[PDB]
């Protein structure tokens, strides 16, 4: 038979490759070769931009790291800044779950993108700042 | 191993010192012109089965001259105690260097006796008698135990792996897969060869200090 | 890659037929040709059938081959006792080993033993010439299955119905009458 | 930001786990893989921590005793026996510069 | 029951009597964790720049990104030469008389317990 | 706590034929006597004693034999639990078993004896 | 090319002394 | 089967193979060739091929008797090659004996085997025998920067080639040239660069070889 | 890990070296791997353990562990148990004797040569098989007639590299058989081989009817009771100075699966319910039943993979009668799939709910003849898996029949055990069974317990992991109450 996995292993473990070569390097440069010299289908920098976030996002307090790691990616191919646009988008708008900490850790994430001009300034359109059509969070 | 055989070749150039000296003391000559040593011609094999039997009876003699009945060595040149020692009889019983890289020495001749042994018993095979004498050279190492009374062979041990990659390396090219039959041992023995041109002098001095030791006495009036 | 075989190879075989099933004997025709070539030809005879197992020794022998049963007969193709045949990847160390019985030195003769256990002090006194294949080592075990009357005969012998020769090594055997 | 100490780090490191070879008696390097030393003392292990496992940076012996070059190559530091990705002790300690920032917030919004 | 020969020709045996002897106390061949990871790499191979099908074929086969850990397969044909090993390596002093001098730093087998050893035994059974 | 309860238990254990099982505590017993807790071994001991009691001298299962040996290096224990037991199972042997055991031996308690008098 | 890295002799090092390139240099 | 000569003690407590192996170099090569030529085919061509085990005989066995064991039996056909008598025709006779033409006084000096004189139908088929175990080469500028004067000079200035050895360092202030505001730097300059011209892209050399070869 | 006096100078100094020798031994199998060459071993003094090196640390702690000759009361303790299954089954196995050999002392050591231990006399005959191994199936009792049979038995003490226990029974099998030294009764026996330091056994050789289930069942429970074995693994934990946390030896005991998900790797399947039907009643007020696709459902539990075979509605087209041709289908069905997966994956034994189906299956898997299949004496709720909706939803809304592979221990094994992991599933089945709705209710403890895409179940911590598996075993109880009229404070 042609068995049909639907236990999404393999995205747990390229997220779990990718942490330990996250937690084993020691600046994002080396980080960032240890990953371009593992080898994976295109389909996951999707993955790459969106794992390396949330990689950031659950640490207990900023450090530069991530941010610049990322920051290499987008500033090699286009297709990590255009996943990270629809990131700022789908984060913001889905922030409302994050407790204080880790949401404070996005907010200074994007932070560091936008003013190394990672990200276009566009994306502000996202913040329609009414009082009714934004949380508190 | 590409780069380390180069190496080698490299620093062989290098260190050529001219013959730069000379003498030529003649050995089997002056055997030969007594009248304790005769002439004849025997089969490859029968002067090997003959060598390994004399290296036996010499250490086995050495043994029990030194009155250790309680060590024992074997066909295949291994030495074994045969119950538990006394401090007293641990102490008497070691052995030096000189004596095991002699055993260990006997003990590769007798390996590549053997192999021959069999093929003329009808055993093997010519293929199959190349491939392990073959499989013998390349590795020493694994079936002597020569390194551990001299260090330095493991010089000669990688040498003979080197070489052993190389030829595997361009052996195994197309149809042939990665199996066992590749007997080239020109290489290896080549390299033994060195070995024992070189270790050949050293031993005939260790071996008569011993034995000269063994049959006048120590001396320790004028040390 | 552990275990050793500690014999030459054999050529030719002899198979027996006893009261306690068959007997398959190969022979070492090259490290004992007179003693194969003289059983092998005493056997294309018929000479030894109908004949009696007429000695055993608990563990140590069981003998046989003597056509009149009194323990003491026999005679071989040459007349006369032939010699000793030695060699030294044959020796007493283990059952199923068939030699030729004799009493003293040059009188092999035409009676032979088996052994059931190692016998390390025959060695160099008498042939073996040949020993029991796989299956049938227990049959010839069997044979020493008796209750002794004292010079150690019997009481019931086992005797040999009938003999065959499965391979001849020689091609210059012709059989007397 | 001193190649010198990931240079001690990697070779004091790898000093002390020869010495507990040298301890036993062998230097056989499948003896003694990494998770004999590795392993956390829970399980039985020896609980080394590690900075000795990263790739040092390099570059250019010449322009680099002049300006700062910056990165070309890597060269390695401890040996995995395949690549098994051990953690370092600089990951989980948190910057300086983080910390007095961090600090000076926390003692502000605290009053 | 008596057990029937089969009335052959050959010899019984092995031909090339052991000569070329092959060893196995170990996995067969074709199963060892060696020529697993020789599986596992031919289909990373063969996966190496095609999409994921959701296809499943195996634990030690998923698509594995960061291009060993295992058992080793031994020689079948070297035969390892063994030694016994007579020497126990037990305090003589605590044996004895209960009490170590070094105590904790002994590098012997603290331990009372007489009896017989491994060459005792062969040597009185042989003289029994 | 659990070697308390092997010491109370030790008449039904034998009395109902508990060959496995009594030989299972006997010998799983002399194994813990090398713990490094007083209080955990001064328990073990009073098990000890409490089966050496029910199940004579002359089939204990650790033979008094290799018993004795193991605990004269005990008798230096100094803590008062395991010196109560532990004096309490020599004098059941020395009275008893007492020729399982050597002259030198005697004389080796002898000379340890003399300072449990402290 | 031997360009000014790595162990003149990858002796004491603690290490094989394997060097490649920044992959990520760009 | 060879036979050696011996000299042997009187009461046979030693005995010396009493000679050196003497060989003709172009035929000792054509006769390995071959022999690489027979066990590719044989690797080839067999379907389970079976080490043999080591050691061969057990700890406790003696060592074997030649009269008793090896003395009448046949040899066992050897590794020889089968030549064709069309193109082999100069080498079908003396190929694969001991000593080729030991006795033919018109093609070596004598018996004791120095000197060897061939024609050139016998050089050209020994070439074609071995001509697997040869190079396909004609000249030197395959060995250019990989020659000796090559790694003696990589030696002395302890500098790796690509494909090269590396050795230990030979021997182990403030400049003004250095001054990279100063440099023009369009191609960056290797290790090729300056072990081909050691003089001009080199300070301090010392003991160093010039290599250089057009040929 | 294991949580005055007057000293000498040698007291007051030197190392401690008993944590060095208890490092050691914890990690002996890979201090002490069998295939990392130099090519010379040593037997150690009475044992049968090799030491491959010169390490004399490793050396102490060995030494220490088998001391006064426990390798060969291990020998002679199973020799007796064994003596003493047979003397049972004297009669039922038609054996007339049962005689054990004086054993040479050093048996139980020497690694090149055996005696026999047990002697087996028929009273008849036996047929006596051809050589196969234990856990294998199929046999054929034609091969030999016989009257004596040998038992022999053979320790070793494996390690990383070399721990396989069945390629070591087969190999001193045919070893010792073919050798000429050997000393046997009779040509026909069997080798039991048992791995000291893994706790594995196995055996090869000639099986007469009845002896493979014997000595299957007498081996499998020797392991678990003997005495010597008992005294060794206490030995080795008190030399690691192990130590364990858990009372009471959880739900382990002579049931099957403390020990079924053991390297052995074994399947469970739930074929009762690919036939499934629901109704609706027409305007005739006549209730009428449709059919819907069912599902084969296959579960390995040590790694908590679940296969399942959704069986589309399309077979029930025009197959005369149902369920037995569900039963076939099903087998074969399970045939394809253990052809389909690769070689390290296939299961040795197969445990099916409904015995019945051992019939079919037995029919279908000769394919694969060494496939144990057995009755499950432990009926698992698997079906109540029906009830969570993706499981469900997935195969009502099949189109096709196909299979699917899902994870029922979704992170779970990062940090228990297998068996920790089936036990905590076996819950949650059981009371989903049970009453399904008090268990949706425990299930979802807090309003933001949550689930996530990939995964079957809600992301607790161990803490409420720890509590809702408490209340799962109240709700469970408290309906056996109820419907059998007891009070559960009394059991
Ligand atoms: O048996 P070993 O001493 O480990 O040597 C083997 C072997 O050579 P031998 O035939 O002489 O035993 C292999 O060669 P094959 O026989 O399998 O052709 C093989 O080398 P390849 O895989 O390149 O053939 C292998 O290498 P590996 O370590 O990759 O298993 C290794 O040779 P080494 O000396 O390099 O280990
Ligand atoms: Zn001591």
């Amino acid at each position: 038979v042609t068995i049909h996995d639907k236990t999404e292993i393999n995205l747990v473990s390229f997220r779990r490759t990718i942490y330990l070569a996250i937690q084993s390097s020691l600046d994002f440069e080396e980080c960032a070769h240890k990953l371009l010299k593992m080898e994976f289908p295109e389909s996951q920098t999707k993955e790459l931009c969106n794992m390396i976030l949330d990689c950031c996002a659950q640490q207990r307090t900023y450090e530069k790291f991530f941010g610049l790691l990322a920051g290499r990616f987008c500033m090699l191919k286009k297709e990590y800044m255009e996943s990270f646009e629809g990131i700022f988008k789908e984060q913001y708008d889905t922030i409302h779950r994050l407790e204080t900490n880790k949401l404070r850790n996005v907010a200074k994430m994007f932070a560091h993108l936008l003013y190394t001009d990672s990200l276009p300034w566009s994306v502000l359109e996202c913040i329609k700042l009414s009082e009714e059509t934004t949380t508190s969070s | 191993s590409y780069q380390k055989l180069l190496k080698y070749y490299v620093l062989n150039a290098l260190k050529h010192r001219p013959p730069k000296a000379q003498k030529k003391r003649y050995l089997f000559r002056s055997f030969k012109a007594t009248k304790f040593f005769q002439s004849t011609k025997l089969d490859w094999v029968e002067v090997g089965l003959q060598v390994c039997r004399q290296g036996y009876n010499m250490l086995n003699l050495l043994i029990h001259r030194k009155n250790l009945n309680y060590l024992h060595l074997d066909y295949n040149f291994n030495l074994k105690p045969v119950k538990t020692l006394t401090t007293k009889e641990r102490k008497k019983s070691r052995f030096g260097n000189a004596f095991h890289l002699c055993r260990e020495v006997l003990r590769l001749t007798k390996l590549v006796v053997d192999s021959h042994v069999q093929y003329r018993l009808g055993n093997v095979d010519a293929f199959q008698l190349a491939d392990g004498l073959q499989y013998i050279f390349a590795h020493v190492g694994q079936l002597t135990g020569m390194y551990r009374y001299k260090y330095k062979l493991m010089r000669q041990i990688r040498m003979c792996k080197d070489l052993k990659h190389l030829i595997y390396y361009r052996f195994n090219t197309g149809p042939v897969g990665k199996g066992p039959g590749c007997g080239f041992w020109a290489a290896g023995w080549r390299v033994w060869l060195f070995f024992m041109r070189g270790i050949t002098p050293l031993l005939e001095r260790w071996l008569g200090n011993l034995l000269a030791r063994q049959f006048e006495g120590r001396h320790s009036k004028g040390v | 890659s552990n275990i050793y075989i500690q014999e030459p190879p054999t050529n030719g075989k002899v198979l027996l037929k006893t009261t306690a099933g068959d007997i398959d004997i190969e022979l070492w025709s090259k490290e004992a040709p007179k003693a194969c070539r003289n059983f092998i030809q005493l056997c294309l005879e018929a000479y030894y059938d109908n004949t009696i197992f007429h000695r055993v020794v608990p563990g140590f022998i069981v003998q046989g081959g003597d056509p009149t049963g009194t323990g003491s007969g026999g005679e071989s193709i040459y007349g006369a006792p032939f010699k000793d045949e030695f060699h030294s990847r044959l020796r007493f160390n283990r059952r199923g080993l068939v030699a030729m019985a004799n009493a003293g030195s040059h009188d092999n003769g035409s009676q032979f033993f088996f052994t059931l256990g190692r016998a390390d002090e025959l060695n160099n006194k008498h042939t073996i010439f040949g020993k029991v294949t796989g299956d049938t080592v227990y049959n010839m075990l069997r044979l020493s299955e008796v209750d002794i009357d004292d010079d150690e005969r019997p009481h019931n012998p086992h005797k040999i119905k009938s003999c065959e020769v499965l391979f001849n090594p020689f091609d210059d055997i012709i059989p007397r009458e | 930001n001193t190649q010198e100490l990931l240079d001690l780090l990697v070779k004091c490191e790898n000093k002390i786990q020869t010495r507990i070879k040298i301890g036993l008696n062998s230097k056989m390097p499948s003896r003694f893989p990494p998770v004999v030393f590795y392993t956390p003392k829970e399980l039985g292990g020896l609980g080394m921590l590690s900075m000795g496992h990263v790739l040092i940076p390099q570059s250019d012996l010449r322009w680099s005793k002049q300006t700062d070059v910056g990165i070309t190559h890597f060269r390695s530091g401890m040996s995995h026996e395949e690549d098994q990705l051990i953690p370092n002790l600089y990951r989980y300690i948190q910057p300086w510069e983080s910390e007095f920032i961090d600090s000076q917030r926390v003692w502000a919004e605290y009053a | 029951v008596v057990y029937k020969s089969t009335r052959s020709a050959k010899p019984v045996g092995p031909e090339d009597m052991g000569a070329t002897a092959v060893y196995e106390l170990d996995t067969e061949k074709e199963r060892d964790a060696q020529a697993i990871f020789e599986r596992s790499q031919k289909i990373q191979e063969e996966l190496r720049g095609k999409e994921d099908d959701k296809i499943y074929r195996g634990i030690n086969n998923y698509q594995k990104y960061m291009k060993r850990k295992g058992p080793i397969r031994a020689p079948e044909h070297l035969r390892a030469t063994v030694r016994w090993d007579y020497q126990p390596d037990i305090c003589k002093d605590y044996k004895e008389t209960g009490f170590c001098g070094f105590g904790d730093s002994c590098k012997f087998l603290h331990d009372r317990s007489d009896y017989k050893h491994g060459w005792q035994i062969e040597r009185e059974l042989d003289e029994g | 706590q659990a070697a308390d309860l092997i010491s109370r238990t030790a008449v039904v254990m034998k009395t109902c034929q508990e060959e496995k099982l009594m030989g299972h505590l006997g010998v799983v017993l002399y194994e813990y006597l090398g713990e490094e807790y007083p209080e955990v071994l001064g328990s073990i001991l009073g098990a000890l004693k409490a089966i050496v009691n029910v199940i004579g001298m002359h089939k204990m299962t650790p033979p008094i034999k290799d018993l004795l040996p193991r605990l004269t290096p005990i008798l230096k224990n100094r803590h008062e639990k395991v010196q109560e037991n532990c004096i309490d199972l020599v004098g059941r042997i020395a009275d008893r078993g007492a020729e399982y055991v050597s002259a030198r031996e005697w004389m080796r308690i002898c000379f340890e004896l003399l300072e449990l008098l402290k | 090319m031997y360009n000014g890295i790595g162990l003149p002799t990858p002796r004491g090092s603690g290490t094989n002394g394997y060097v490649q390139r920044n992959l990520s240099l760009v | 089967i060879r036979d050696v000569p011996v000299l042997y003690h009187i009461t046979g407590a030693i005995s010396f193979v009493n000679e050196i192996p003497w060989v003709i170099e172009p035929v000792y090569i054509s006769q390995w060739g071959s022999m690489w030529i027979m066990m590719r085919r044989e690797k080839r061509d067999r379907r389970h091929f079976k080490r043999m085990r080591f050691p061969p005989f057990d700890d406790e066995e003696p060592p074997l008797d030649y009269a008793d064991n090896i003395l009448d039996v046949e040899p066992l056909e050897a590794i020889q090659l089968e030549l064709d008598p069309e193109e082999d025709a100069p080498v079908l006779d003396w190929f694969y004996d001991h000593q080729p033409l030991r006795d033919s006084r018109k093609y070596v000096n004598g018996s004791t085997y120095q000197r060897w004189q061939f024609t050139l139908p016998m050089m050209s088929t020994l070439y074609r025998l071995a001509n697997q175990l040869l190079t396909d080469l004609v000249d030197d500028n395959y060995f250019y920067l990989f020659d000796l004067k090559a790694f003696f000079t990589s030696k002395a200035l302890n500098m790796a080639i690509p494909g090269g050895p590396k050795f230990e360092p030979l021997v182990r202030d403030w400049n003004e040239f250095n001054d990279i505001n100063k440099i023009i730097i369009r191609q960056p300059i290797r290790t090729e660069y300056k072990i081909a011209f050691p003089y001009l892209y080199n300070n301090l050399p010392h003991h160093v070889h010039l290599t250089w070869y057009h040929t | 890990w294991e949580k005055w006096k007057k000293l000498t100078n040698a007291q007051r100094s030197g190392l401690n070296q008993i944590p060095n020798r208890r490092f050691t031994l914890w990690w002996s199998p890979t201090i002490n791997r069998a295939n990392v060459y130099v090519g010379f071993q040593v037997q150690l003094d009475l044992t049968g353990i090799f030491m491959h090196g010169k390490i004399p640390t490793l050396k102490i702690s060995l030494i220490q562990i088998f001391r006064a000759h426990l390798w060969q009361k291990i020998h002679e303790s199973i020799v007796m148990d064994l003596c003493q299954v047979f003397d049972q089954e004297l009669d039922a196995l038609e054996i007339e004797t049962v005689q054990k050999e004086t054993i040479h002392p050093r048996k139980s050591y020497k690694m090149n040569s055996s005696c026999a231990d047990i002697l087996l006399f028929a009273s008849y005959k036996w047929n006596v098989s051809r050589p196969s191994l234990l856990a294998d199936s199929k046999d054929v009792m034609d091969s030999t007639t016989t009257q004596k049979y040998w038992i022999d038995i053979q320790l070793r003490w494996g390690d990383y590299d070399s721990h396989d226990i069945e390629r070591y029974a087969r190999a001193k099998f045919l070893d010792y058989t073919t050798d000429n030294m050997s000393i046997y009764p009779s040509p026909t026996g069997v080798l039991i081989a048992i791995d000291l330091a893994y706790n594995l056994h196995s055996a090869y050789g000639n099986w007469f009817p009845g002896s493979k289930p014997l000595i299957q069942q007498a081996m499998a429970k020797i392991m678990k009771a003997n005495p010597a074995l008992y005294v060794l693994r206490e030995r080795i934990r008190k030399g690691l100075q192990l130590y364990s946390s858990e009372p009471t030896e959880p739900y382990l005991s002579s049931q099957n699966y403390g020990e079924l998900f053991s390297n052995q790797i074994i399947w469970f399947v739930d074929d009762t319910n690919v036939y499934r039907v629901t109704i609706h009643k027409t305007f005739e007020g006549n209730l009428t039943t449709k059919p819907i696709n069912g599902a084969i459902f296959i579960f390995n539990p040590r790694t908590g993979q679940l296969f399942l075979k959704i069986i589309h509605t399309s077979v029930w087209a025009g197959q005369k009668r149902l369920g037995q041709l569900a039963k076939w289908k099903t087998a074969e069905e399970v045939a394809a799939l253990i052809r389909s997966l690769p070689v390290e994956e296939q299961p040795k034994q197969i445990i099916v709910t409904r015995k019945g189906m051992l019939d079919p299956l037995e029919v279908h898997l000769l394919d694969f003849p060494n496939i144990v299949i057995k009755g499950s004496e432990l009926q698992l709720p698997f079906q109540a898996c029906l009830k969570v909706e993706k499981f469900g939803d997935l195969i009502l809304k099949a189109t096709e029949p196909q299979m699917v592979l899902f994870n029922l221990y979704d992170d779970w094994l990062k940090t228990i055990s297998s068996y920790t992991a089936f036990s905590r599933l076996i819950l949650i089945l059981r009371a989903l069974h049970v009453n399904n709705d008090r268990a949706k209710v425990i299930l979802k403890p807090d309003k933001t317990t949550i689930t996530e895409p990939h995964h079957i179940w809600p992301t607790l911590t161990d803490e409420e992991w720890i509590k809702v598996e408490v209340q799962l075993k109240d709700l469970i109880l408290a309906d056996y109450g109820k419907k059998n009229n007891v009070n559960v404070a009394s059991l």
